[PDB]
């Protein structure tokens, strides 16, 4: 398309091998939590960020 | 004294109750075409002209030739603009002997469909002049650059035309000005028409039905092809920005579209000349240099790659999964298409809804 | 008649739970199940904020919440912050220098948590390990016995034979003030509510059935919080899917034996412990059926616009009631041909039946045919059916206490201030010094006048 | 009636180095949050429908569809078949080079045709409306601008609306998307607060976007260039046979067959 050249940048063939096991190590051990899914902190501070005079 | 006795059962015992399994496709469609990998006319300015000839008064579709046509001429001035907003459109009214243009040439469908509710009330009056209506639409695109595709339809009620002289004077003209002109005609085939419409490079088609009147209009939505002798332009185009009153309103002053009455605080500014336009696309009506949403483009490039027909099937005899890909559900329907490049499987709306609104193939992506 | 007809008070989940104390409230809230049940009634306004604060134990400002709403559709706003505060669901808990902080309650926070993620409990639910049950009910048998039965109690108020119910179902139906109790031995007979009902829709009509079984329950002992979240879970239970009665009390043995009765839940035996749902259980629900022929079960009735009814039903409850409010002309096996009139639809009006009964009734049982309109019962007919009842529904009676013919306009005006400092005032006639009183007033004012 | 479909940005690489920088943040807790999510769109409405597509390097997966466990039927199964989808997904996972790019276009395509079969199949008397979140975090791969632009407008043809959330890298097409199709596009600032966003930007409904007081959406600049030289255009010439742009006059396409009548 009829875009300019964006930021992209490649990264070292190492990075991606480790991205490849390491995601897929981590999906292998991977179970879902409420701890994991949200704390009143975030969502305190993400409504902060949110409020009418937030960021 | 056969219409009582018109019902399936008048001759057969089966047909006492398989009346309307006997004839049961009595009101499907099933829409269609072909296409090609030939330059078209994307840049385009197509004039409608329609018969305002008390022919138009005549019952030959459900309401009257004027409110079918009406009816459809709204849906068409949508979808036309709808599938090209480069293009502009303009109307012309053939009434009592004279022809009177309806909408100029723009491209705000509000106009010209306020136009079109506002034409509802015209009067069928007089004969049509064939003759004055291409007068005044060559008169204009006379100034339209050869680069853009200089394009009229004509709808056709009636039968004879009062020419103050002969067409060949404005058909010799049209086709030196390579201009097209395409014809849809109520219920008959007119060799007027014919010969103009094949002569100046556009095509005669005569409408049956309210779905045929549908079907011809869609061949009308796609752009024309081009050739050679047109302008092969690099016109000048202008990508204005959205510019919002941000620094309350700071040195940027609320002003009206040249195009529109409504002042506008925000919105695309002229690179060229600086003027206000609260719409875009929008070509300047005092500089000549057209404005042009970059979406917009994109919106057009289906044409220039468009998709081609999957592979149709009773069944899917090649094995592939039970559930469609694409959309994922079970082959439901014994029909299955598979595209030719990727192979993957693809039902029924897959092949409508993916080839003609997507235009892009799933699995040829990947 | 010193008032206005009788009229079934068709009473929502809010208007129902509205009255209850905050700790039943509490205690019903204890199961996750009816947390959703009463979330999933809310308005999109309350339905959302809610699941919004769900994640948080701080007192949110009532003004930051309030300000999350466009000012034109605050107003609306406050219907839900009414509702969910009126709920006990909000409560307000003060931020340091008392600012109005607001909290959800955190049984209804933690059970809707529970409800979403794991929990100590699982739903509440569990299938025991069992294999597929003797005597496999499918869902269709399901269904048509889930209709048999509601139809059999239909046709029970409708008081045609073979309506097999149980004494204290048909007592129930008195006691609910929905079969009169006219004559003795209770034979059959229909209150205005009773017939009303009759002409109301099969969910609102489970719903305020139970509702009123709910009113006599802890009469009958039985338990309102269990029975409730019982209902709730079988609310969200599966059709095709076996649950057990393995931990139920014996109050939930018995309203059990009469959800049985009542064809709301199938058993392989009264005395079995495990079951199946039907669809009325599942569908139970504070929901509208429709605007025209139901979504699970599609119209019958082609009302046409010269008043005929073409009703495409076998039916003789359905006709019986179709009889009540229109004159049927005749009768064909797989179709029935009547014609509303306005005697006939008088004696509906006489009866005490709001013509919008009728209009919705036949809405919801339109044919599918008579779909795919706006409208899908012609205009003519809709203000006909309630012309006739505005035509007769204009007088209007009210019981009340006049004070008239004081001996000057200071007694009326110092009456009039007291009628309007008590908010007593019914009506007035400033020209003839005439007042008229809620006769809670009565004695109040009679004894005023001696002393003005 | 509404049906909520959610696409996620599954690229391992990006997932992969934000699970080798061992961030608070990672796909599970991503994952978790989708399914609390999608969860919410149901529990929300009983009526409402939900549908989920996974964007990976190669292959544009359904993640629905529940289980029959019997242990909890609606969200339990739903929350099963999703990890159970991720993790054949993610765990049966290759290693490629030659095509590394977030398969994006193919699973919006998927979805719109999916929602298109679900909104025929859906009854007149009351319709299923529609929207797509796309949750993005890896780059923005400009080799499916065709593709993404085409099926923006069908998206808006369908009358669709779209929303974003953008993890990290920002996206030129995915905010305009979002403009032209009326959704919202956000940069979430805390990753690992991911799920209160989505409960409060995406999820109100399309009923209540009118109502609720949002983030006003971010004004997107129309940044264009052409072929040549991929310079910055605000006025250009364009090639009126197959629309390429270019920066300045020349005679001929270098985009196509075709010299220019010049005069
Ligand atoms: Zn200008
Ligand atoms: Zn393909
Ligand atoms: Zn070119």
């Amino acid at each position: 398309g009829p875009t300019p050249i964006q930021s992209l940048q490649y990264a070292t063939s190492q990075d991606i091998i480790n991205s490849f096991q390491s995601i897929r190590q981590e999906m292998e051990a991977y179970t879902p939590k409420l701890t994991q899914v949200l704390s009143s902190s975030a969502a305190s501070s993400t409504i902060t960020a949110l409020s009418p005079g937030g960021a | 004294e056969r219409t009582w006795e018109i019902l399936k059962e008048d001759e057969s015992g089966s047909l006492k109750a398989t009346i309307e399994d006997i004839l049961f496709k009595a009101k499907r469609k099933r829409v269609f075409e072909h296409h090609g990998q030939v330059r078209l006319g994307m840049m385009r300015h197509l004039y409608v002209v329609v018969d305002g000839s008390r022919t138009m008064e005549d019952q030959d579709l459900k309401p009257n030739r004027l409110t079918c046509t009406l009816k459809l001429l709204e849906y068409f001035v949508e979808e036309y603009f709808d599938q090209n907003p480069i293009s502009q459109i303009g109307i012309i009214v053939t009434k009592s002997k004279r022809a009177e243009k309806l909408t100029e040439l723009s491209g705000n469908p509000r106009k010209h469909i306020t136009s079109l509710k506002k034409a509802v009330d015209m009067t069928c009056h007089g004969e049509p002049s064939l003759y004055n209506s291409l007068s005044i639409a060559m008169q204009t695109l006379k100034h339209m650059p050869g680069h853009t595709s200089r394009e009229v339809l004509i709808i056709f009620s009636s039968l004879t035309t009062c020419d103050p002289s002969n067409i060949y004077d404005l058909i010799k003209t049209l086709k030196a000005a390579k201009i097209r002109v395409s014809v849809i005609g109520l219920s008959a085939e007119v060799r007027v028409c014919t010969v103009l419409a094949r002569e100046t490079g556009g095509t005669y088609h005569v409408i049956l039905d309210e779905s045929h009147y549908k079907e011809l209009l869609t061949h009308h939505v796609s752009p024309p092809p081009a050739s050679s002798s047109s302008e092969c332009s690099l016109i000048r185009m202008g990508f204005p920005q959205h510019t919002i009153a941000s620094l309350s309103d700071q040195d940027a002053k609320p002003s009206f579209s040249m195009a529109e009455p409504g002042l506008t605080l925000g919105g695309y500014f002229c690179p060229q000349c600086r003027a206000k336009y609260c719409e875009l696309p929008v070509e300047c009506k005092i500089c000549g240099l057209t404005l042009v949403s970059a979406p917009h483009l994109a919106r057009s490039y289906h044409h220039l790659f468009p998709l081609d027909a999957f592979q149709e099937i009773p069944l899917e005899e090649y094995n592939g999964e039970r559930f469609c890909y694409g959309c994922q559900g079970e082959l439901k329907d014994q029909h299955v298409y598979v595209c030719a490049v990727c192979q993957n499987v693809f039902c029924v709306d897959c092949d409508v809804f993916v080839h003609d609104s997507l235009h892009c193939c799933p699995g040829c992506i990947h | 008649r010193g008032l206005n007809r009788v009229h079934l008070q068709c009473r929502n989940l809010q208007e129902f739970l509205g009255g209850l104390s905050p700790g039943v409230l509490d205690r019903l809230y204890g199961h996750p199940a009816t947390c959703l049940a009463v979330f999933r009634e809310l308005p999109s306004l309350a339905k959302n904020w809610v699941m919004r604060m769900l994640f948080l134990e701080q007192p949110l400002p009532q003004a930051a919440v309030a300000l999350w709403v466009k000012k034109e559709f605050s107003k609306a706003q406050e219907e839900s912050t009414g509702l969910l505060s009126g709920l006990r669901i909000w409560h307000t808990q003060l931020l340091p220098g008392g600012l109005q902080g607001l909290i959800l309650n955190p049984i209804f926070r933690q059970n809707l948590r529970i409800a979403l993620l794991g929990g100590g409990k699982a739903w509440s639910d569990d299938t025991s390990q069992l294999g597929p049950d003797k005597h496999a009910r499918d869902v269709p048998s399901l269904d048509k016995y889930a209709e048999e039965r509601w139809e059999v109690v239909l046709h029970f108020m409708v008081g045609s034979p073979s309506a097999a119910v149980s004494q204290d179902l048909a007592q129930l139906l008195s006691q609910a003030g929905l079969m009169k109790s006219t004559e003795p031995g209770e034979p059959p007979c229909i209150t205005s509510a009773g017939f009303q009902f009759l002409l109301l829709d099969t969910p609102a009509q489970l719903w305020y059935f139970m509702l009123q079984y709910l009113q006599t329950a802890q009469s009958r002992g039985m338990d309102l919080v269990e029975i409730l979240s019982f209902l709730f879970q079988l609310s969200f239970s599966t059709l095709g899917k076996d649950y057990s009665v393995e931990g139920m009390s014996d109050s939930l043995l018995n309203f059990l034996q009469h959800l049985r009765e009542f064809g709301l839940v199938f058993q392989r035996k009264r005395k079995s412990r495990r079951y199946y749902p039907t669809r009325l259980a599942i569908n139970l629900s504070s929901g509208v059926s429709g605007a025209g022929g139901t979504v699970h079960q599609p119209g019958f009735i082609v009302v046409e616009t010269n008043y005929r009814l073409y009703a495409y039903t076998e039916s003789e409850l359905q006709i019986a009631l179709i009889a009540l409010f229109s004159e049927m002309l005749y009768r064909f096996p797989n179709m029935v041909v009547a014609q509303v009139t306005r005697e006939s639809v008088q004696q509906a009006i006489a009866s005490g039946i709001t013509a919008q009964q009728i209009i919705h009734f036949l809405r919801t049982r339109a044919h599918p045919v008579m779909l795919k309109q706006t409208p899908v019962l012609p205009p003519t007919i809709t203000d006909q059916i309630r012309l006739w009842e505005l035509e007769r529904d204009r007088l209007r009676f009210t019981e009340g206490v006049l004070y008239n013919q004081f001996l000057s306009q200071v007694d009326f005006e110092l009456l009039l201030a007291h009628a309007r400092e008590l908010g007593v005032l019914v009506f007035e006639n400033s020209a003839k010094r005439l007042m008229v009183v809620t006769p809670a007033g009565h004695s109040d004012v009679k004894r005023f006048w001696k002393r003005q | 009636l509404n049906l909520l479909v959610i696409v996620v940005d599954a690229n391992p690489i990006w997932w992969g180095k934000q699970a080798l920088k061992e961030s608070q943040f990672t796909l599970s807790k991503c994952i978790d949050a989708v399914m609390v999510l999608g969860n919410s769109h149901l529990f929300m409405n009983r009526s409402n429908k939900l549908a989920v597509i996974a964007s990976h390097i190669q292959e544009s997966r359904f993640l629905y569809p529940g289980s029959k466990d019997g242990k909890y039927e609606l969200l339990t199964s739903a929350n099963e078949v999703i990890v159970e989808e991720i993790k054949d997904l993610m765990t049966k996972s290759d290693i490629k080079g030659q095509h590394t790019e977030t398969l994006l276009a193919g699973s919006l395509a998927k979805a719109l045709c999916y929602i298109h079969r679900m909104n025929k199949e859906v009854k007149d008397n009351q319709e299923m409306k529609s929207r797509i979140l796309v949750i993005k975090a890896a780059e923005d791969s400009a080799l499916q601008y065709m593709n993404f632009m085409n099926v923006i407008f069908a998206a808006q043809k369908q009358n669709i609306l779209i929303d974003a959330c953008v993890l990290d890298s920002d996206s030129g097409l995915l905010q305009q998307a979002c403009d032209i199709t009326g959704g919202l596009y956000l940069k979430v600032p805390q990753m690992p607060s991911l799920l209160q966003y989505l409960l409060w930007v995406f999820l109100p409904d399309q009923d209540q976007r009118s109502q609720l007081i949002l983030p006003p959406p971010v004004h997107v600049d129309y940044r264009a260039a052409c072929f040549c030289h991929r310079n910055l255009i605000e006025i250009g010439y364009v090639c009126s046979v197959c629309l390429s742009i270019f920066c300045n006059f020349s005679p001929i396409c270098t985009t196509c067959e075709t010299a220019f009548k010049i005069s």
